[PDB]
DNA sequence: TTTTTTTTTTTTTTTTTTTTTTTGA
């Protein structure tokens, strides 16, 4: 009962390739090609799970050998597009018989397409086409002025269903080069952040559900786990089709193991590590900026001062370094307490005592030069 | 426009305010803050008619033994008296909803030179006229009442009113030392560099300023540079600088300003202003000068500039028409 | 990346503040009904119209300009439902390129495009009737009064044209069992107001303060006539403002009738509106609703930075801050020269003084020898329009060129239209179409960095560039990302032609001296070995309308250069790679400025952007049917065809040249309420990028800014935006000292925002 | 000597396809 998110994109148009595999129709019906997944399993226990029983079953979900753990599988597959959701389901198929999970650990641990035969064979109708068949519906409304509509649907006018089917989805494929422009140059990148904010962000929750891909792709970058060399050597750029991603994707160490468990644990660790510091300064921000009572030229200098002393490019050096991981276990983790909000207030947050109706500013310098 | 009452209860708390940093600046004076006289005065604007301002005098007698000394030195209790009356709540919650820009109390009208209105008086538009805030132990209130009236209350280097000892408080703080702009200065330096003061820059060039006319030495040398640069840009006042002697007027430490005052054809012969085109007498009714300082990568920047006696140029005010390499 | 950090982790509050604002649902009553827009149309005058309150929301993205304002946008686009929108074409395409330099954001128009603005509305008279305000305090019905007022000839043209067009639309799908969310999608050419209720307005400052009401009021229009799923779930409209209050000003132009003086005063921005206005600041809750980005990211210097302080702050100018400006004041003739400062873009405070500054270069460059060409650009004026007009402004008697005396800014793009040189109004009576044409000469210089200025249709006939370039497009297939994803085959098809065109460029560069006779027999016989897995011989060209073939044809072609660039590349080295290599679809010459391209087939047709920094090339005829779109423009294109059109080429960042269209415009105002098309204005619509006004200097960023300043016009917000609009204080140069000249300062915004700044509810974020 | 009068933005609907060269007085 393995649940897997799956993002794909066929080799040419795959909406019109997709709509013609729903319409069970060979005529067009390019291989399926899976290069991102995420494998979910329901929690039985009501509050059970804390973050290293969610690392222990990740490691078991993804098999470190290749593939997943499973006996059945539901794959749900997904194209970039909204409903805001980053990414949109269009099929749902089913995986219990041998033949069925052969062809897909295969296709999941590798990167082999998908052929027609193997989904064709094992849509969940039940539900498949219950996914999209409010769009047949509102589709048969606006051409007045399930798989059978379907298939009348896409005789009767095709330029409405092609465009409808394009609205939403609106991302569908883009480009090969897309992926690999907009998901970081770097493999842990190519992987895991296309992993994180398309399929299990929103799904998992937590405030990176809020966060932007660059913003995710720092937290990638900082996610700095030991980096084994290829086996082949193939370079990130060396990649044209989406054959070379998927390939990539499915045989890196990113992908079925340890960092593919850590990383949705190490956004929301990092996340929070960044909150409290930054909440923390602040609110000493917004304090001392609404009780400063002082003139318009020194009130600029201190707001900005303030800002620089917390948050200057050298002590943001110190603290991402000291958020930086080089384990994905989290009991095993190498991240320590960061110093942003202590060495700010230690220096520049001291000196509010100074305006508290005590006169330490004069105190500061003083020189009471009285002679007797 | 105010309420009286309010306006009378703000001058209670700034009473309070002001004896509490009175108290803090001289530390072997006594005064208690329920008997020591302060004195109000309100300008003329029942309804405080006030469209413009609350014109305010507050007197204080400097407690003794003390007696306070220098134009600065009265500035920083002036400060410390400002930044103590925005400190105790009762103040800000009653004038706090009314005064636009918190800043009360101005500390240039202490300058050597400079005059303050006396109350009893008028502006040639409001006759400073007292408004009392009596003590709140007052022992004396006729007393009190009677003491707007004495001119001592109310003059700066007035009698101080058998002295054994006297305390002279001649220095206080002194001048954009706040903590604020010195973190800033700091952290400017260690994140953007250091910019070397004027008279390290022009050491390089052979220029010692502690001796007299050494600066000259270089302006010399600059001259010739700024003369090419007018007979090319601005022509039509060609033959005006072609004998003139640099004379040091004023001396900032990054500031170094020499007028180019002529001897050639006539002593007074003016020097006709660069821009803006006057007549043959208005335009001959400016002065030039000779600005050194230090810019860009530490770079010693020259720079001409003009003061003209005409309406069309700011009259008396310094002006900039190219500065140039060094 | 340690830069992002700050804006990452404090766009969130702002981010968990507008979700709240476009998810409060409104009263039943509040809703404005379908039946107020028909009263709406029912109402002649704007006087009779009733008190009614349209509810909105705002959020306030201020900060300074070029802070990186825009990664508030980016996330907001990538987590929020939103339409983004840009107060100016340059504004909206840079918000685009923006957002798509992240993830996928949907073509970016302007807010006018949203609500609907076409082109009968661009000279519409829009400050007619007046309004005695009964109003201290003044009610939001009020202010919305005002505003529907002001803008009553494009308010009630609006809300006609969406009545009037009739019903379907939602209206039918809501009724599913009695699916709205799928309907734009089923449904689509739909408005974009009709699927959100965010809108994010950049760069507001630049829009005045009748549109802001106006907006909102077009978005209950909008999703009253179509009862959008938005409207049943009592949704109301919050305006994203996000923009620079001290940088950008809104400026109102009218033109009178009799007097032919046209003038322009200054208006309250949507920004400054917002902020100063205690009804708004009340109702919208300001003080919750505003986030204030403070840090100037291009700047990397230091006495640069705190003079912007001050500057933009209002704070006290003092004697350091004279002295440091001191050092970039360089004399009148020394900016004006155009001898000096190559390459600076000269800013003036008035098109008079473009105008001026524009021609002596020309004279300078021409007498010295770019190319200083001439270029024909015409006008067409008709003689019914001009004689009912004279009838109609109680002036029967006035002169064509008195007509074009003023007119002439008021019948294209005012920005090129009064910045330019050009010759004396040829008006000759072209009547065989019922008309009266004029003729003058707009002098450019060749080869410089112009920009389009309106809309143009881009068509490129090739690549001017090196071998190395050409093989960097192929290999990462930019040139495809520019063209939009849904039709790369058309793409595809042009790179596949110009590389079976491009193969005699190789045969060329055999003729160099400095090589070896092996050298360059080694070069064939390379060449002879890659023929052998691939000379051009005879490759069959060429492909059918199907997805495979641009993936099989054209992957051929693309590996077979690409293979052949790198081939000879490690054959000659780095000689190889710096050789220009030019490839076009057609035998090309261009001997001066003169081009030509023979006869086009429209291989690739496109549309070339307002930003995209193009390079002046050349006049070349070649009349393409694509650009020759014409269909009043009958009449004209009859002459467009009898007198033949020129259309210039420009080169862009990349190098591919582009031959594009010319521009045509009308002139329509009156004063009796009568519209009509009269003149219509074709010229070539470039500007030059290194002269221009300081006010149109607010919209984009410089590199290198000479400011000339007029004595006594002297504005401080002028003074803070000429010297704002480059990164660098090394490379700027003025005419005098703003700080040391008399200035006429206006600090009452920027008190408002040092308030804002002393506000413990308004977000700051750096 | 008076003496001026400065600046801006928006205006769409698509992607291919019939060529002509003596005229005047
Ligand atoms: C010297 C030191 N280093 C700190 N940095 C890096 C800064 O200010 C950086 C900055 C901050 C604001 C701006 C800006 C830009 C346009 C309008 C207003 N403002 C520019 C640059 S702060 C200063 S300090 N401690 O003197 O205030
Ligand atoms: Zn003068």
């Amino acid at each position: 009962p393995v649940e897997v998110t799956a993002l794909y994109a066929t080799d040419g148009c795959v909406i019109t390739s997709s709509i013609a595999l729903l319409t069970n129709s060979l005529l067009g019906a390019e291989p399926v090609y899976i290069f991102s997944y995420d494998a979910y399993t329901h929690d039985g226990r009501a509050d059970g799970p804390t973050e290293q029983d969610r690392f222990e079953e990740s490691r078991a979900l993804y098999q470190a050998s290749g593939g997943l753990n499973g006996d059945s599988f539901r794959v749900t597959f997904c194209l970039l597009g909204t409903e805001r959701g980053r990414t949109r389901p269009m099929f749902v198929c089913r995986f219990e018989r041998a033949d069925d999970v052969a062809a897909l650990q295969d296709a999941l641990a590798h990167g082999t397409p998908l052929q027609p035969d193997h989904i064709a064979a094992t849509l969940d109708a039940e539900a498949t086409f219950a996914l999209h068949a409010n769009m047949i519906l509102a589709l048969t409304v606006a051409i007045n002025n399930g798989q059978r509509g379907l298939t009348t649907l896409y005789v009767h006018h095709e330029v409405r269903v092609l465009a409808a089917y394009r609205r939403a989805y609106y991302g569908s494929a883009q480009s090969p080069f897309w992926f690999l422009s907009k998901f970081g140059p770097d493999e842990k990148s190519l992987v895991l952040t296309t992993r994180y904010y398309l399929l299990q962000a929103q799904r998992l929750g937590g405030a990176g559900a809020t966060y932007d891909l660059q913003a995710i792709k720092d937290i990638c970058a900082t996610y700095a786990i030991p980096h084994a060399p290829r086996p082949d050597t193939v370079s990130a750029a060396s990649l044209t089709s989406f054959a070379a991603i998927t390939r990539f994707c499915c045989t890196s160490q990113y992908a079925r193991g340890a960092a593919a468990a850590g990383f949705p644990l190490y956004v929301e660790r990092r996340i929070a590590a960044d909150v409290r510091e930054t909440s923390a300064l602040e609110k000493f921000i917004t304090h001392d900026r609404s009780c400063l009572r002082v003139s318009d030229r020194e009130f600029i200098t201190y707001i900005y001062l303030a800002h620089f002393e917390c948050f200057s490019p050298p002590r943001l050096a110190t603290h991402l370094r000291a958020v930086t991981t080089h384990d994905p276990n989290p009991a095993a983790s190498t991240e320590q307490p960061s110093p942003l909000g202590r060495e700010a207030v230690e220096q520049f947050f001291c000196h509010v005592r100074a305006q508290l109706n005590i006169g330490e500013y004069v105190k500061h310098n003083v020189t009471p030069r009285e002679t007797v | 426009p105010v309420p009286f009452r309010r306006l009378h209860e703000a001058l209670g708390h700034f009473r309070r305010g002001a004896l509490a940093a009175v108290q803090l600046l001289f530390p072997a004076a006594r005064v208690d803050p329920d008997a020591y006289p302060c004195y109000f005065f309100k300008s003329a604007c029942p309804v405080c008619s006030c469209t413009d301002k609350i014109g305010l005098r507050v007197c204080m007698p400097v407690p003794a033994p003390y007696v306070v000394h220098g134009s600065l030195t009265m500035r920083g209790v002036a400060r410390v008296i400002q930044q103590a009356v925005l400190l105790d709540r009762d103040f800000v919650e009653a004038i706090g909803s009314y005064v636009k820009n918190f800043l009360l109390i101005d500390t240039g009208v202490y300058a050597h030179g400079h005059s303050l209105r006396l109350p009893y008086f008028a502006k040639i538009c409001g006759r400073l006229l007292p408004v009392f805030v009596i003590p709140p132990a007052c022992k004396d209130v006729p007393a009190f009442v009677a003491a707007h009236a004495d001119p001592r209350r109310f003059h700066f280097h007035a009698p101080p009113t058998s002295p054994r000892e006297i305390r002279v408080l001649h220095s206080l703080g002194g001048d954009y030392v706040s903590f604020f702009e010195r973190k800033a200065s700091r952290n400017a330096l260690e994140h953007f560099g250091r910019r070397e003061t004027l008279t390290e820059v022009l050491g390089r060039y052979n220029v010692q300023p502690d001796a007299g006319g050494t600066v000259e030495g270089f302006a010399s040398e600059l001259l010739g540079r700024i003369v090419a640069c007018i007979e090319t840009h601005f022509p039509e006042h060609a033959g005006e600088y072609q004998a003139v002697s640099v004379r040091r007027a004023v001396s900032k430490d990054d500031w170094v300003l020499l007028q180019l005052v002529p001897v050639r054809g006539t002593l007074q012969q003016s020097l006709s202003c660069l821009r803006f085109k006057h007549g043959r007498a208005s335009r001959a009714t400016a002065r030039t000068f000779v600005a050194l300082s230090v810019g860009a990568n530490n770079r010693l920047c020259v720079s001409l500039c003009q003061q003209c006696f005409a309406a069309k140029c700011d009259s008396n005010r310094l002006h900039t028409l190219f500065t140039i390499d060094a | 990346a340690f830069l992002n950090f700050t804006s990452m982790h404090g766009v969130q509050p702002i981010l968990k503040r507008i979700r709240e604002l476009s998810q409060q649902q409104l009263d039943g009553a509040q809703v404005p009904h379908l039946q107020w827009f028909r009263d709406v149309a029912a109402l002649e005058s704007p006087a009779g119209l009733p008190l009614r309150e349209f509810p909105f929301a705002v959020y306030l993205i201020t900060g300074n300009a070029g802070s990186g304002k825009s990664t508030c946008v980016q996330t907001i686009n990538e987590v929020l439902d939103c339409v983004v929108t840009g107060a100016t074409r340059i504004a909206a395409q840079n918000m685009y390129a923006k957002l798509s330099g992240a993830f996928l954001s949907r073509p970016i128009n302007t807010i006018f495009h949203e609500f609907g603005f076409r082109g009968n509305h661009v000279q519409a008279q829009l400050g007619q009737y007046p309004y005695t305000l009964t109003s201290n305090p003044a009610s939001l019905e009020d202010l919305q009064r005002r505003d529907l007022t002001y803008y009553w000839e494009v308010i009630l043209d609006l809300t006609k044209r969406a009545l009037a067009a009739s019903r379907n639309e939602f209206r039918a799908l809501a009724a599913l069992e009695r699916l709205t969310r799928l309907a734009p999608a089923t449904h689509g050419a739909l408005p974009a107001f009709t699927r959100s209720n965010v809108i994010v307005i950049d760069e507001a400052g630049l829009l005045g303060r009748h549109l802001l009401t106006a907006v909102v009021y077009c978005w209950w229009m909008i999703n009253a006539l179509y009862h959008t799923p938005q409207y049943a779930a009592r949704l109301r409209p919050v305006l994203v403002c996000v923009g620079s209050p001290t940088q950008t000003a809104s400026l109102e132009s009218t033109f009178e009738h009799q007097k032919l003086r046209c003038s322009v005063r200054q208006s309250e921005n949507v920004l400054t509106y917002l902020i100063c206005n205690r009804t708004l600041r009340e109702y919208a809750r300001l003080s919750y609703s505003w986030a204030i980005f403070i840090n100037n990211k291009r700047c990397v210097e230091h006495e640069f930075g705190n003079l912007m302080k001050v500057l933009e702050y209002g704070l006290p100018i003092t004697e350091e801050h004279m002295q440091f400006v001191d050092r970039f004041v360089v004399p009148e003739n020394y900016i004006t020269n155009p001898a000096n400062l190559p390459g600076w873009t000269r800013l003036f405070s008035s098109h008079k003084e473009v105008s001026a500054y524009m021609a002596k270069l020309h004279a300078y460059l021409k007498v010295t020898r770019f190319v200083v060409f001439t270029l024909p650009v015409l006008t067409f004026v008709s003689v019914k329009e001009f004689d009912e007009y004279r009838r109609l402004t109680h002036q029967p008697g006035l002169t064509i060129e008195k007509w074009l005396t003023a007119n002439a800014s008021r019948i294209t793009n005012y920005s090129q239209s009064q910045d330019q040189d050009a010759g004396h109004m040829r008006c000759e009576v072209h009547s065989k179409q019922q008309l009266v044409v004029a003729r003058n000469d707009v002098t450019y210089v060749l080869n410089s960095q112009i920009a389009v200025t309106a809309r143009l249709r881009k068509l490129v006939f090739g690549f001017s560039g090196t071998f190395r370039a050409f093989e960097a497009v192929l290999r990462d297939d930019s040139f495809v990302k520019t063209q939009g994803e849904t039709s790369v085959e058309f793409a595809y098809r042009f790179l596949s032609r110009l590389i079976f065109s491009g193969l005699i460029s190789f045969y060329n560069f055999l003729q160099r001296p400095g090589l070896d006779a092996t050298q360059r027999t080694l070069a064939y016989a390379r060449m002879g070995e890659l023929t052998a897995e691939i000379f051009y011989c005879h490759y069959t060209p060429g492909e059918p309308e199907t997805t495979a073939a641009v993936h099989t044809q054209f992957a051929l072609l693309k590996r077979a250069f690409l293979g052949r660039f790198r081939i000879l590349q490690e054959l000659f080295g780095e000689a190889f790679e710096v050789a220009p290599f030019s490839t076009y679809v057609d035998n090309v010459i261009f001997r001066g400025c003169e081009m030509l391209t023979g006869s086009p087939r429209g291989g690739l047709m496109s549309v070339a952007l307002q930003t995209d920094n193009y390079t002046l090339m050349g006049y070349t005829y070649a009349r393409v049917f694509a650009f020759a779109d014409e269909l009043a423009t009958a009449n004209v294109a009859e002459l467009l065809e009898e007198a033949p059109l020129p259309y210039v080429v420009l080169r862009d960042q990349h190098g591919f040249m582009s031959v594009v269209n010319t521009n045509i415009s009308e002139f329509v105002e009156s004063i009796d309420s009568t519209e009509l098309a009269m003149a219509i204005n074709a010229d070539y619509g470039i500007s030059s990028k290194l002269a221009m006004t300081i006010t149109r200097s607010q919209g984009l960023s410089l590199d290198k800014v000479a400011i000339c300043f007029t004595p006594g016009n002297l504005r401080l917000n002028s003074a803070y935006v000429a010297m704002s609009r480059t990164t660098s204080s090394e490379f700027l140069r003025m005419n005098l000292n703003p700080l040391r000249e008399r200035h006429e300062r206006d600090d009452v915004i920027s008190e408002h925002i040092l308030s804002a700044l002393r506000d413990p509810n308004v977000v700051i974020v750096y």
